[PDB]
């Protein structure tokens, strides 16, 4: 009556077979895809993320990447979703939401053709020749830029502001915009996004935060030191300057005298003079340093006339050598086959309560910092990690410029493809393409929905002008009509949705293959 | 046209909420306001 008579397991394992386990691996998934849902598309809302054993840390997001990293599932098939959501996020940094809510409509579309009788691996055969005729009939779509300076401008101009759309920023779209192009091509085709140091601080409106055309530095300068020197002629160095160098053997000073001791005293004294002497041989009027300074040498440079700055870590030698020009430099022996930064005005600045050192004027300016303002501290949370999206995004379409018309006319597109193909193969696949199909006309359907309008109605109107020959015919979220997407401006990158299609087609077919789960015995936490 | 059915409640009674917290905390401080507030301590 009982599962099998003996006894196979341990105390506190469970086993799931087919009849349950297609039950729990179905609710599971769809319940992920829809608390992330209501976040898609121009009008999306916004959660609120409470902890309860981490300090009641409060933090207030957008992105579905965030969200699922932070929300702690049990669910052994709600894991997969929030794995590949995670790598959506750390390879392109934008799709997490669209990613997961197809995943999610790919299974509910797959619980419906179980209750026909039709056996999994009719579905995931079927779905394969779904996701090819769909990956071509996107590339053939694909508008290739980059011969001309003036087309290639407006068209990063044209992504910035559809990636900025469902998040806070999109109030100031107009002046965000400008800032997240205009860092990007500072980079001049490196794509190392660290350079761009985004610094945050409290006090002031959004509308205040603005890109610095030098750089800025929250460090702080020697005592009676001198605060600007104009055409400064900086020195990028690591070298331990702590009390002496340790010169590191097994050595000992073993003396008889009192005397003696205070010979070899003052003969350390004498060899961080002739450390600080072969400096300035140089020509040199700003050192700066990644360790710290002590009060020895400290004064060496104040009496000559020289700026130190001390403790400043990698993240910020690295970035000054590629601002200036200099390079990290040591063991002082040759001065001719170093290479000196440069500079016009170093001063100091008030933003806010606190001073940084401000480069107004530099050589290659390969590196930048952004100012970013708010009223509280989770929107300053959240415009830095709304930019970093915009960023991200901007740094993929200049390896590979090609673009692909957005705001749902990608969509219909890749669905009117499978239709056409479902049409012609024999047999259960044909029922099985066709909720692919389905489950990308979804998406448009989504983003309708949290706006409030019709969506049965645009759908049917999106459908058949893609069946007529208007490939560019999208959504227009401004006004609630169907507008063209070659004129507005809607526009999105190639490689963001070709992972969306392959990462959404993969999880809905190791879910869809799984027929019993089997659970190990918890480990258990010692209450005392 | 009556189209546009709303079936979900929990957006609206959450914004009803954020209303009242927000209300009360202005009510605590509003004695303590002007030339002749009082003090907390
Ligand atoms: N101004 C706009 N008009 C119409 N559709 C838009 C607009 N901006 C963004 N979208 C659409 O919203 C969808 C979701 O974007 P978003 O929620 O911002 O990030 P994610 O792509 O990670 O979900 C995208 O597929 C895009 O086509
Ligand atoms: N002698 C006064 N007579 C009338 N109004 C005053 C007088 N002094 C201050 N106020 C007003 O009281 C308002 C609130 O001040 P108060 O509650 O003391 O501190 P806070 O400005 O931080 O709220 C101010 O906007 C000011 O215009
Ligand atoms: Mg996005």
């Amino acid at each position: 009556l009982s599962l099998a008579p003996v006894n196979i397991f341990k105390a506190g394992a469970d086993e799931e077979r087919a009849e349950t386990a297609r039950l729990t691996s179905f609710i599971g998934a769809i319940a992920i895809g829809d608390l992330v849902k209501s976040t898609l598309g121009p009008k999306g809302m916004d959660k609120i993320l409470l902890s309860s054993g981490r300090d009641a840390s409060l933090m207030v997001t957008n992105d579905g990447a965030t969200i699922l990293k932070n929300i702690g599932v049990d669910n052994p098939a709600a894991k997969v979703l929030v794995d590949m959501s995670r790598v959506q996020d750390d390879e392109v940094g934008d799709g997490t939401t669209s990613v997961t809510v197809l995943a999610a409509e790919l299974l509910r579309e797959a619980e419906s053709l179980i209750a026909k009788k039709i056996h999994p691996q009719t579905i995931i055969a079927g779905w394969r020749e779904a996701t090819k005729a769909a990956r071509e009939a996107l590339l053939s779509s694909a508008v290739d830029h980059g011969s001309d300076e003036v087309k290639f401008r407006q068209d990063l101009m044209n992504i910035a502001g559809t990636t900025l759309s469902s998040k806070l920023l999109t109030h100031h779209k107009d002046h965000f915009t400008k800032l997240a192009v205009e860092a990007v091509l500072r980079l001049k085709g490196s794509g190392n996004l660290e350079a761009i140091h985004i610094i945050k601080k409290l006090g002031g409106s959004l509308a205040d935060s603005y890109l610095d055309e030098g750089f800025l530095l929250d460090k702080k300068i020697g005592v009676n030191q001198p605060k600007r020197i104009e055409n400064a002629k900086i020195l990028i160095a690591n070298t331990g300057m702590d009390t002496d160098k340790i010169k590191i053997f097994g050595s000992r000073v073993r003396v008889d005298s009192t005397a003696k001791v205070a010979e070899i005293e003052h003969a350390e004294k004498e060899k961080m003079k002739e450390k600080v002497e072969r400096i300035l041989k140089h020509g040199i009027n700003c050192f700066i340093n990644r360790q710290l300074i002590y009060n020895y040498p400290e004064q060496l440079f104040g009496a000559a006339g020289v700026m130190a700055i001390e403790h400043a870590d990698f993240a910020g030698v690295e970035r000054l050598a590629l601002v200036t020009g200099g390079e990290i430099a040591s063991t002082f022996d040759h001065p001719e086959l170093v290479k000196l930064g440069s500079c016009k005005l170093i001063e100091e600045v008030m933003i806010g309560e606190d001073k940084l050192i401000h480069f107004s004027g530099v050589a290659l300016g390969e590196a930048c910092t952004i100012v970013l303002r708010g009223a509280t501290q989770q929107i300053l949370d959240e415009a830095e990690r709304s930019l970093h999206d915009a960023l991200c995004v901007l740094a993929q379409t200049v390896k590979d410029s090609r673009t692909v018309y957005g705001g749902g006319c990608s969509e219909m597109l890749m669905a009117h493809a499978v239709t056409q193909l479902a049409n012609r193969t024999p047999g259960k696949e044909a029922v099985a393409m066709e909720s692919y199909a389905k489950a990308l006309r979804m998406l448009p359907t989504i983003i309708a929905d949290n706006a409030g309008y019709d969506s049965a109605d645009l759908v049917a109107q999106l459908r058949a002008a893609h069946s007529e020959g208007n490939t560019t015919a999208g959504l227009d979220m401004r006004e609630g009509t169907i507008g063209d997407m070659a004129i507005l401006g809607i526009t999105e990158s190639f490689q963001v949705k070709r992972q969306v299609l392959l990462s959404a087609a993969e999880a809905a077919e190791v879910i869809l293959r799984v027929d019993n789960i089997i659970k190990a015995a918890p480990r258990k936490r010692v209450p005392d | 046209g009556k189209g546009a059915y709303q079936d979900r409640d929990k957006p609206a009674q959450i914004r009803f909420s954020n209303i009242s917290a927000a209300k009360a905390v202005a009510d605590a401080i509003r004695t303590s306001l002007g030339p002749k507030g009082m003090d907390k301590m």
